[PDB]
C-alpha cells in the first residue's frame, strides 16, 4: 500500500509513475528541486531531501513504509549509504539499485534486500522475449 | 518555478485586514461606532503597525476595544518578524539543498525563540512602564498602560493611550528610555539578536556580516539622528526650546529612535524646522532592520546601497562590508528598492495632492510616514479626506510589505527559455 | 580605472574658471559682476544651467552677451561633442578587445558641429521672420542668433526681463523654440542613427534611438496633458489664456522642462501637483549624448523597465526584444540613487543656509542639478553660501551622470577580493 | 514570407542574410549569444533557445513560418534532434543541413523535406561552374 | 601568532581550523572562492588571491606573518611558484605540503624550510601508533 | 633610427626593450591592450591596433618606418596577413617571427625579408656557444 522511493532519476520516476497508477501511496524523495517537481505529479508527496542526512531520513519515518526504494545511479557511495542509514531507521524491506557488479557485491553484504541492476536483469529478459 | 514567497507575504496580511476591519465596525470596541473607511483605516494603521489614527486611541475605543488594538499590534509586528524569519529559514533551507544537489534548528524552535523573545523583551518594558504608572493611575488601570505601550513600543507601533502621545514625558528619563529601548530592539531584527545571542563570546569579528552592519549603523543612526535633531531644533521656543539641557538631548535622542518605525513623539513636529522634517523623512525612510517588527526600506539595504555609492564613486570592482564581497545582485536588489519606493511614493504624494489640499511638506511627511510605517503626523491625518484616506491604507500596506515582497521576487525570477540578444543602452 | 571621468571634470573646469575670470571685466557687465556672481553666471552658462542672478537682458552690455552665446555654445555642443567623442574612443577600445580575445573621429566631430549649426540656422531664420519686422533689421537678428542658439544647447537664458512669458500666445515662436531644444536634447547619436538608416526602418534602428524616439513623444504628451489638466483652472498661469493658448502653454512647458529652461508662465504661481510633475520632468532630462541634461531619458527608461520586470518577476529586462544587461540596470539605479542622495544633500544644506519653504528649495535643487535652470522665485534671494551650494549643485549635475556612467564601465582591476557573503534587503 | 533559420553559423547565418535582403522576414535562432547578436543586426527577430529542447520549440511558435531552416553543423546530434523536434511540432517544410551522408539518411527518415550537403552539393555546381 | 595558509583544501583548512581553534590568527588564501566562504566562517581574515602571482603576493604581505603554509596539492606547479615567490617576498619561515618525494627535493632546493608528505608522514604516524 | 615592432609577446617585447635602450624611435604595436601597457613604458609609442587591419596598417605610416617586425606567433594566418599587408603598404624590410617551418616557407615565398626562427636559430647559437 505506502511506499517509498529515494532517487527520481529515469529509473526511479519509472518506479513512481507504475506505483500510483495501482492506487498505492508513494513518498518520492530527490535532492534536486526539478527532478521532485517530475515526480509531483505522480506521486502523493514528493520531498526535496538529502536523504545521506542521518536526521533526515529520521524525520521522514522510513519506518513505517512497507518498502523503500534507493534508485541513486551516478553516486555509488551515496546509494551505500542511504543503503545503511535506512537500515538503522528500522526500514524492513530495502531495495536498491546498482548500475555496477562491484557496487551490487557491496549492496549484498551490507543488507540490501533486493539489488536491481537495470543492464543485467532486462538483458535476460529481452533474451527471453526474443526467444518466445 | 517563480517563488511564492511574495504570495505568502500579501495573502498573510490580507488574509488578517479583513477580519480586522470587519471586528473595528462593531460598537462593542468602539464608543461611537466606526465606519467602514475609519474602521478600514484604524485596521490597517495597526495590522501594518503604522500608528496613524483617524480618531483618539484612547478615548474613541472601548476597554475592549484597546484590548483588540493590542492583539492586531501583536499580530502586525511580532507577525511579520516570525513570518518573515520562517520565510528566511525556507529559503535557508531551499538555498542549502541546492547546494548538494550540484555538489540549524528546526522551524518550531525557531518559532518558539522569537515568541519568547518578544513577550520576555515586553515583559522587562512592562515592569519598567508599571514602576511609575502604577502609583499615579492606580494598581488595574497602571498595568494596563504598562502592557499596552509595552506590547505597541515593542512591535514599533506607536499607539499610545494618551491624547497628546508621550508629549508629557519629553523630560521623564525611565518612560522614554524604556520605550526607546522597546523599539531599538523591537527594530533591531532577530536575526541580529540570534546572532548575537549565540555567537558573542567568539567576538564581534565572527559576527555575521548582516549582524554587524546592524550593530554598527544603527548606533550612527541613532547618534546622528540624535545630534542633528538637537543642532537644529535647541533654538526653536514651540518645541526644544523651552526644555533643560537635559531635557534637549532626551527629546532629541527620542525622536531620533522613534522615527525608526516606532511614531511616539515626546515634541510637535506639525512645529519643527523644515531642515529637521527633512532629517527626520530621512530617518523614516532608512526604517528598522530586515527582521524586525518594524521598518522602512531597511537598514541593510540603506548600508549597502550606501557603500555601494561608494565604492562607485572610488571605481572599486567590488562592494566591500568588514571584508565581504557583497554580491551584484544584493547591491541590485538594494538599489532597486530605493527605486521602486521612490516611484510609488512620487505616485502618492501626487495623488494625496489632488484628493486634498495641502502644502508639499505636509504632503511628503505624510507619505514617507506611512510608506515608512513610523506614523508620525504633521498635521495631514488629522485633516485627511475621504479620497485621501484610501490612498493612506494603499500606501501603509504596499510599505509594509513591499520591500519584503520586492527582495524575494528579485531572489526567484520566473526561468525563461527564451533570450533576446544583450543590447546596449546610454545611460547617463 | 578609466580617465573618462578625468577628462570629462579637467574639460568643464579648465573654461568655467577662464569664463569666471572674463565676467568680472566691466567691459561684458555695465556695472561689473563680483566674483560669487561672475562665478555662479560663469556656472550657469558652461553649464547651460540658465540660471540668473542678474538679468541677463540689462546687466550685460552687447559684448557681454556676445560672451554669453560663446559661453553658452561651448557648453552645449561641447559637451554634445565631448559625450560623442568619449563614446567613439570607449566604442574603439571595445571593438578591439572583442578581436584581442577573438567612422572618423575627424568626420563625427564635423557632423556634430554641422549638424548644430544647421538646427540653429534653421531656429535663427524662423526667429528673424517673427521678430525682425518689429525689432529692426540689427536688432532683431542678434536676438533672433541669441535666442536659436540658447534654445539648440538647451539652455534657457533669454535677452528678455519675463522669459518669453510675453510670447505664451505666439505659436511660430513657441514651436521654433519648442522644435529647438527636441532636438538639441534628442542626443546626436539618434540623429545619426535616423539619418543613415531611415530607409531601414524604425525596426532596425539602435535600441537607444527607438527608446528615445518613443519616449520623447510620450514625455512630452504626458506633460503636456498633465499641466493641461491641472493647470487649466488656475486664474494666474493659465486661466486666461484661450483654449489654444493654454494648450500651447501647456506644450511650451512639458518640453522646455526637458533641460531648455524657458518658462511661458509663471512656475512662481503654479499649484503643487504640478510643481511635483514638473520637478519629475526636470529630472529625467533631455537624451544621452545631447546638449541637454537630467539622469537622462534613456537612464529613466531602463530604471521604469527594470521596475515592471522586478514587478513581474521575470528574469531578464527586454526593451524592444532585445536584452538589457544587469550592469546597465545597476548603472541606472546607481545614477538613480547617488542622485537623489546628493539632491538630498544640497537642499538640506539650501534649507541651512536659505529659509524657504521645502518645495521652493527643492524645485530650485532639481532645476540646478537637472540643469533646466527653472526659477519658483528662490534664486533671486539666494545668498552667498545659497549661491555657492547652487553653483557647486549645478557643476555636479552638468558631469555627474556621465562621470558616474564611465565609472561603473571601467574600475580599477584588483587582485584581492574577499568572499562573498549575503546582506538582508528590504 | 516568415522563415525560420536554426543555428547561425557560416551557413545559418549567410541563409539569413540572404533571405533578408530580399525582404522577407526571419527568425535567427542560436544557443551561442555572440551570433544571435550578430545576426540580430539585419534579421528581423533573434532568440537565444536551444531547439533540442521540445517545450523551447514550441514557445519559438515555428508551425507559424513558412520554412523552417536547420544550420546546426558540428553537433549533429542536435541537427537530428531540431529535425525532430521540427517536424513534431508541426513545420510543413524543414530543410535541414547535413555534413555527411550518413547523417542525411537519418535525417530523411526522420522527416527532413530537403537536405544540403554543403561540401558536396558545392563541389557540383563549381565543377559545373569550370565547365561552362 | 599570525599565520598564513595557502591552499584551503583538506590538508589547509585542517591546519587553519587547528592553528584558530588555539587562538592564533590564521589568514586563508585561495584561488577557489566556494572553499574561501567555509574558511571565512572560522578564520580571522580569508582572501580569495592567486598566489602565484608576484603583486598579489606583495597584496597580501606575507612578509608580516611569522609562518606561511603552503596546501597547494594537486597543481605542484603551482606550489613551487608560490614556494618561489612566498621567498621571494621575503617570509622566514615557509612551510609546504608535497605529494611526491622528487616535489619535496625541488622545493628543498627552492628553499622551503618544512616539508610535509602527508600520506608518508601520517604513515609513519600510524605504523607508530599501532606499534605502541 | 626609426623602428617599429608588431606583436608584443615574449620576443617582441625583448625586441622593443633592447631597441629603446640601444637608443631608437620604436613604435609598439599589439591587438591586446595589457601587452601594450606593458610595453608602454619602454618603447617611444605604444598603440593597440589590430595590424590584420589594412586601413589601419594604411594609417599607421609604416613605410616611413626602417624596419617593420612583425612578431606574431600564435595565429600563423595573422602574420602572413600583416605580412602581406606590410608588404603592399610599400615598407621595404619586412623581418617575421616564425615558428614552424612551414609558416617560414610560406612567408619566404611571400616575400619577407627576413625570417626569425627562434628556438632553430637559438639551437645553433647556443651550440657555437657551448663548442667553444
Ligand atoms: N543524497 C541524495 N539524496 C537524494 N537524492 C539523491 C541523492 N544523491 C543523488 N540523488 C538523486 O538520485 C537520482 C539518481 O540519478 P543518477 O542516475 O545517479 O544520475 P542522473 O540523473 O545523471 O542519471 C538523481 O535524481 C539524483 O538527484
Ligand atoms: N541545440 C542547438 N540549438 C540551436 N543552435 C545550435 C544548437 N547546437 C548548435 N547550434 C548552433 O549552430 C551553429 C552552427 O554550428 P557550427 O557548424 O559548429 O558553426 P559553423 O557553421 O560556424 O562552423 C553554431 O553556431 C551553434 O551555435
Ligand atoms: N595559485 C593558487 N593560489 C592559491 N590557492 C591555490 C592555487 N592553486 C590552487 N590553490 C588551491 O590550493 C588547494 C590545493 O588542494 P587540492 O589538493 O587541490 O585539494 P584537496 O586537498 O581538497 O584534495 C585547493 O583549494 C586549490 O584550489
Ligand atoms: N592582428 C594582430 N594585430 C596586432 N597584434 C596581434 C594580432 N594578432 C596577435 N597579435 C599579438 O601578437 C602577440 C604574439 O602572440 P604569441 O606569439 O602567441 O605570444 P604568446 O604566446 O606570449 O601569446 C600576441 O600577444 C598578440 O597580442
Ligand atoms: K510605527
Ligand atoms: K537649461
Ligand atoms: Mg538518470
Ligand atoms: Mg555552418
Ligand atoms: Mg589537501
Ligand atoms: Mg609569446
Amino acid at each position: 500500500k505506502q511506499f517509498a522511493v529515494i532517487g527520481l532519476g529515469r529509473f526511479g520516476l519509472a518506479v513512481c509513475k507504475e506505483l500510483q497508477d495501482s492506487g498505492s501511496q508513494v513518498l518520492a524523495v530527490d535532492i534536486n528541486e526539478d527532478r521532485v517537481k517530475e515526480a509531483a505529479g505522480f506521486v502523493s508527496q514528493a520531498i526535496v531531501a538529502n536523504c545521506t542526512h542521518e536526521e533526515t531520513v529520521a524525520e521522514l519515518k522510513l519506518d513505517d513504509y512497507d518498502m523503500v526504494m534507493i534508485a541513486i545511479g551516478a553516486d555509488v557511495n551515496a546509494s551505500i549509504l542511504a543503503t545503511l542509514i535506512a537500515k538503522e531507521a528500522g526500514v524492513k524491506s530495502v531495495w536498491v539499485k546498482a548500475n555496477d557488479r562491484f557496487q551490487a557485491r557491496v549492496l549484498q553484504k551490507i543488507g540490501a534486500d533486493h539489488i536491481i541492476m537495470p543492464e543485467r536483469d532486462m538483458g535476460i529478459r529481452v533474451a527471453r522475449k526474443m526467444l518466445d | 518555478a517563480k517563488g511564492g514567497e511574495p504570495r505568502i507575504i500579501l495573502l498573510s496580511f490580507l488574509g488578517v485586514l479583513l477580519p480586522s476591519a470587519v471586528l473595528l465596525t462593531l460598537p462593542v470596541f468602539s464608543v461611537s461606532g466606526l465606519s467602514i473607511t475609519d474602521a478600514l483605516f484604524t485596521a490597517t494603521s495597526a495590522i501594518s503597525v503604522t500608528g496613524l489614527g483617524v480618531v483618539d486611541t484612547g478615548q474613541h475605543f472601548t476597554l475592549a476595544g484597546k484590548i483588540l488594538l493590542m492583539c492586531l499590534m501583536q499580530i502586525g509586528g511580532l507577525g511579520q518578524m516570525t513570518l518573515s524569519a520562517v520565510l528566511l529559514y525556507m529559503f535557508g533551507v531551499r538555498l542549502s539543498l541546492r547546494q548538494q544537489a550540484l555538489a540549524q534548528v528546526n522551524l518550531r524552535r525557531l518559532v518558539k525563540k522569537i515568541v519568547t523573545f518578544a513577550l520576555v523583551a515586553e515583559a522587562i518594558g512592562f515592569v519598567f512602564l508599571s514602576y511609575r504608572w502604577v502609583p499615579e493611575m492606580g494598581w488595574q488601570t497602571g498595568m494596563f498602560y504598562a502592557l499596552f505601550h509595552s506590547i505597541s513600543a515593542f512591535n514599533n507601533a506607536g499607539f499610545a493611550l494618551f491624547s497628546d502621545s508621550m508629549m508629557s514625558f519629553v523630560n521623564d528619563p525611565l518612560v522614554s528610555f524604556t520605550l526607546a529601548g522597546l523599539f531599538i530592539f523591537g527594530g533591531l531584527g532577530f536575526t541580529v539578536i540570534g546572532d548575537v545571542w549565540r555567537h558573542w563570546r567568539k567576538g564581534f569579528h565572527f559576527l555575521h556580516i548582516h549582524t554587524k552592519i546592524m550593530l554598527i549603523a544603527t548606533p550612527l543612526l541613532l547618534l546622528v539622528g540624535t545630534v542633528l535633531f538637537w543642532l537644529l531644533e535647541r533654538h526653536n521656543p514651540n518645541t526644544m526650546g523651552s526644555l533643560t539641557t537635559g531635557g534637549q538631548w532626551l527629546a532629541a535622542f527620542f525622536q531620533s529612535a522613534s522615527a525608526r518605525t516606532a511614531g511616539f513623539n515626546s515634541v510637535d513636529l506639525t512645529q519643527f524646522t523644515q531642515p529637521a522634517l527633512l532629517i527626520m523623512i530621512v530617518l523614516m525612510l532608512i526604517g528598522a532592520g530586515s527582521t524586525s517588527t518594524g521598518g522602512g526600506i531597511k537598514v541593510s539595504t540603506f548600508a549597502v546601497a550606501f557603500m555601494a555609492t561608494w565604492t562607485f564613486l572610488r571605481q572599486k570592482k567590488h562592494v566591500v562590508m568588514f571584508k565581504r564581497t557583497v554580491n551584484w545582485p544584493t547591491v541590485t536588489k538594494s538599489l532597486a528598492i530605493i527605486v521602486v519606493s521612490g516611484a510609488i511614493l512620487t505616485t502618492a504624494m501626487f495623488l494625496l495632492m489632488l484628493t486634498e489640499k495641502a502644502s508639499f511638506d505636509k504632503v511628503m511627511f505624510e507619505t514617507i510616514s506611512a510608506f515608512a510605517t513610523v506614523g508620525l503626523t504633521a498635521g495631514l491625518t488629522a485633516e485627511l479626506s475621504e479620497p485621501g484616506k484610501y490612498i493612506m491604507i494603499v500606501v501603509m500596506i504596499i510599505g509594509r510589505i513591499g520591500p519584503l515582497t520586492l527582495a524575494y521576487m528579485l531572489a526567484r525570477p520566473e526561468p525563461t527559455l527564451i533570450k533576446y540578444p544583450e543590447d546596449t543602452v546610454l545611460t547617463g
